[PDB]
C-alpha cells in the first residue's frame, strides 16, 4: 500500500488541553504558529469535557451509541474553530471531513497547516457493544493518520505519557511512568489510559505508522521536540514491521 | 467511627445547617428493637463513606428534638434533605431492608455522582464503561424493518430479479415500514481491482464502492419515485422519519459512511466494512424490528453453492456455530457475524432468496424461509 502524503505531519490535539482555555491554548498556537516553517500539519482537534455533558444527557434520553457518536464528534469540531481562529492571520483553517477525505492535498498545497475534527465520521455506523462510542479521537486521527501514509502522529495530551495508573486518579501514588509501550502490551492490560482501547486495536492493522509519541502540550517545546523524533514522552509501538 | 453523637442544642448546626443527606436514629438503651438496629446503622455507617453521614440521638440525654417532629415511636430513622424531612422509617429494619429504604431516596443523589463521574474519569475506565451499560435502550423506528437488495446476487442482473422486487416491496410496504439498502456489485469489483493494482489503502476503496452503492439506489429509488418512496442520503438521514410516516419505505445507500477513516482488513486493500455492514449497523443503531438480507441463494450453505457440485444447506445457525465450522466464503461479510454478537437491538438476521416469489413478503410477515444466523 502506497503513502499518499508521505512529508505529512498528523497533530492530535487533546479536547482536556482545549477545555484549559488561554492558559493552555495561547502557547500551543505560539509553539503551532513557529512550526508552520518546518512542518506540513494537519491538526486535528478532540472533544473533551463537553462531549461528556453530551453523554449525561444522551443516555439519559436513552440514545444509542450511533446518535451520540455524531454529538461527541461535533465537540471536536467545535475546538478545532476555536484553534483555527487562533491560527487565522497565519492563514490556518478548519476545513470540514469531507474536504479532509478529497482536497487536503490542495488545502496544504495553498497553506502550511488545517485543522479537522480528529473524531472519525461514523455517525449512525459506530459499532455497538458500548454505550460509549469506540472510534473517538485518538482512534479517528491514528486511521486518517496511517491511511495518508504519513510522516507521523503525535498526541498532544494534557499529561507526561501513560502510567501504569491514572497520574490524576486516586492511585496516582501507585502510578509510574512508561517511555515505550506496544499496542498489544496496552490492549492486554486493562483499566485506564489517557488514549482510546479502540486505537490500539486499529494499531495492530497499521500499514505506515510505526510509532505514536504521547506529549505533554502544558509543556512547551515537547510537540515541536516529538515532530522531530525526539523522545519527550511515550512511544507507544503499532506492530508494522520495518524494511 | 463516623457515626455523629448529638444534642438537642447541636441539632440546629449538625442536622438543619448542615449540607448533604443525614440519616437521624431516635433511639434509647432501653429500646430492645434500637440495640438491634443499632450495630446495622454504624455498618452502613462505612458502606455509605460519602454518601450519606449517620447520626444517634439518645432521647434519655436529649428529650427536646424528638417531639419536635411527632417522634411517638422507637426507633424512627429521619431522612435529612436540607434542613427539611424527605422520608422517614419508624421501627426495627434487616440489614437488607436499611439498604432498600436508603437507596430509594438517594436515587437523585446517586445519579449525580455518576454524572460527575462520567465528567472527571477516562472514558476508557471500567467503571465508567459499565455505569453507562445500566442506561435506558431507546429504538428510534422500532416498528421498521430494514432490508438489503443485493448488488451482485440482484440488481446486476437487471429487470428479471429487480422488476418483481420492486412488485413485492411497493405491496408490502402497506403493512411493513421498510428501510431500502443498496448493494455495489462488479461496478465495485472492478474498482478495487484497479485501486490494488495501484497499491492504495481500503480508505481509498471504501469511497470507490460507496458510489456504485448510489448508482443502485438511485436506479431502484428511481423505480419506486411514482409510488413515492424517496432516495435518502446527506449524511444525516434527515428525511428519513417524514417518508416512513407517510409513504412506508425509503431507499438508501448501504454503504458506511466511513470513507478514508475505514478500519482496514487484517491483510489486503478490501475495505472490511462493505453494504452487508452498513445495512445492518443502520437497522442497528435505529433499533428495527428484523434485518433481512434477499440474495441470489436460498440461504447459508455448507460452502458457495456456485462452485460446489453438492452442499448442504444450514436453515438455523448461530455465529459461534459458524466460526467454528470455518466458513471459506461465506452469505454475509466475516466482520458483521462480529457485530451481531455486539448487536444491542438487531440479535439474529435473515438470508431469503429474493429470485422466489414471495420470499421477501412471507419473510416480512415474520414466517422464517431461508438463513435465520442468531448472536448466541
Ligand atoms: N494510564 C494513564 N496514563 C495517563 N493518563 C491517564 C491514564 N489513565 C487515565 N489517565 C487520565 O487521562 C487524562 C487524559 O484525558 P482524556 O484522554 O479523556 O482527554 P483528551 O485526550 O484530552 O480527550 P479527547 O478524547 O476528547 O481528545 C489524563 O489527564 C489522566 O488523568
Ligand atoms: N456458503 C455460502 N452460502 C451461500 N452463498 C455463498 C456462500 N459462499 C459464498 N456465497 C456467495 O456469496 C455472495 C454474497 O453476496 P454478494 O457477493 O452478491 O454481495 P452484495 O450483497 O452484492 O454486496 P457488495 O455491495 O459488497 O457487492 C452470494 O453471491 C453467494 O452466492
Ligand atoms: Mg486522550
Amino acid at each position: 500500500p502506497i503513502r499518499l502524503l508521505p512529508w505529512l505531519q498528523v497533530v492530535k490535539i487533546g479536547g482536556r488541553v482545549m477545555d484549559r482555555g488561554a492558559d493552555a491554548i495561547l502557547p500551543l498556537v505560539e509553539e503551532l504558529r513557529k512550526l508552520l516553517p518546518e512542518h506540513r500539519l494537519l491538526i486535528l482537534t478532540g472533544a473533551g469535557v463537553r462531549a461528556r455533558h453530551v453523554f449525561s444527557v444522551g443516555l439519559d434520553l436513552g440514545l444509542p451509541v450511533g446518535s451520540l457518536a455524531p454529538l461527541a464528534a461535533s465537540e471536536a469540531g467545535q475546538n478545532g474553530h476555536i484553534l483555527a481562529a487562533m491560527l487565522a492571520s497565519e492563514g490556518v483553517s478548519y476545513v470540514e471531513h469531507p474536504t479532509v477525505a478529497d482536497q487536503l492535498a490542495i488545502h496544504l498545497s495553498a497553506t502550511r497547516a488545517v485543522v479537522g475534527s480528529a473524531f472519525p465520521p461514523y455517525h449512525h455506523h459506530e459499532f455497538p457493544g458500548s454505550r460509549i462510542p469506540p472510534h473517538r479521537a485518538d482512534t479517528g486521527a491514528f486511521l486518517l493518520a496511517d491511511a495518508f501514509g504519513a510522516a507521523g502522529l503525535t498526541i498532544v495530551e494534557n499529561v507526561d505519557g501513560i502510567y501504569t495508573a491514572d497520574p490524576n486518579g486516586p492511585d496516582r501514588g501507585q502510578a509510574r511512568f512508561l517511555p515505550e509501550t506496544s499496542a498489544t502490551d496496552l490492549a492486554k492490560s486493562e483499566g485506564p489510559l489517557p488514549v482510546d482501547r479502540a486505537l490500539l486495536d486499529v494499531m495492530a492493522t497499521a500499514r505506515h505508522i510505526e510509532r505514536v509519541q504521547v506529549v505533554n502540550g502544558l509543556v512547551p517545546g515537547r510537540l515541536t521536540a516529538a515532530l522531530r523524533g525526539e523522545h519527550v514522552g511515550t512511544l507507544i509501538r503499532t506492530g508494522v514491521r520495518p524494511a | 467511627d463516623k457515626i455523629i453523637h448529638l444534642t438537642d442544642d447541636s441539632f440546629d448546626t449538625d442536622v438543619l445547617k448542615a449540607d448533604g443527606a443525614i440519616l437521624v436514629d431516635f433511639w434509647a438503651e432501653w429500646c430492645g428493637p434500637c440495640k438491634m438496629i443499632a450495630p446495622i446503622l454504624d455498618e452502613i455507617a462505612d458502606e455509605y463513606q460519602g454518601k450519606l453521614t449517620v447520626a444517634k440521638l439518645n432521647i434519655d440525654q436529649n428529650p427536646g428534638t424528638a417531639p419536635k417532629y411527632g417522634i411517638r415511636g422507637i426507633p424512627t430513622l429521619l431522612l435529612f434533605k436540607n434542613g427539611e424531612v424527605a422520608a422517614t422509617k419508624v421501627g426495627a429494619l434487616s440489614k437488607g431492608q436499611l439498604k432498600e429504604f436508603l437507596d430509594a431516596n438517594l436515587e437523585e443523589e446517586k445519579r449525580k455522582r455518576e454524572e460527575e463521574l462520567l465528567m472527571q474519569r477516562s472514558l476508557t475506565d471500567p467503571q465508567l464503561q459499565a455505569a453507562a451499560a445500566a442506561a435506558a435502550d431507546f429504538r428510534i423506528l422500532p416498528d421498521a424493518t430494514v432490508i438489503k437488495i443485493g448488488g451482485q446476487s440482484v440488481i446486476d442482473r437487471g429487470r428479471a430479479a429487480v422488476y418483481p422486487l420492486v412488485d413485492e416491496i411497493v405491496a408490502a410496504r402497506k403493512n411493513h415500514k421498510l428501510l431500502i439498502g443498496t448493494g455495489a456489485g462488479t461496478r465495485a469489483r472492478h474498482l478495487y481491482s484497479i485501486a490494488a493494482g495501484l497499491g492504495l489503502p481500503a480508505g481509498v476503496l471504501a469511497q470507490l464502492g460507496s458510489s456504485v452503492a448510489d448508482q443502485n439506489a438511485a436506479m431502484l429509488g428511481q423505480l419506486l419515485a411514482k409510488h413515492g418512496i424517496p432516495v435518502v442520503g446527506g449524511a444525516g438521514l434527515s428525511a428519513v422519519p417524514l417518508s416512513l410516516a407517510e409513504v412506508n419505505a425509503v431507499v438508501f445507500s448501504g454503504m458506511p459512511p466511513y470513507k478514508l477513516w475505514m478500519r482496514p482488513a487484517a491483510e489486503g486493500v478490501i475495505p472490511p466494512y462493505r453494504t452487508d455492514a452498513g445495512c445492518f449497523l443502520l437497522a442497528e443503531q435505529f433499533g428495527c424490528k428484523q434485518m433481512i438480507f434477499v440474495k441470489d441463494e436460498d440461504g447459508l450453505y455448507t460452502a458457495n453453492p456456485k462452485t460446489s457440485k453438492d452442499a448442504t444447506f444450514i436453515p438455523r445457525i448461530s455465529v459461534d456455530e459458524m466460526k467454528a465450522k470455518g466458513l471459506h466464503d461465506s452469505i454475509l461479510e466475516f466482520p458483521v457475524l462480529d457485530l451481531l454478537q455486539s448487536a444491542q437491538h438487531v440479535r439474529e438476521v435473515q438470508v431469503v432468496n429474493g429470485l422466489v416469489p414471495g420470499n421477501l413478503t412471507r419473510a416480512l410477515a415474520g414466517e422464517h424461509v431461508g438463513t435465520i444466523i442468531t448472536a448466541s
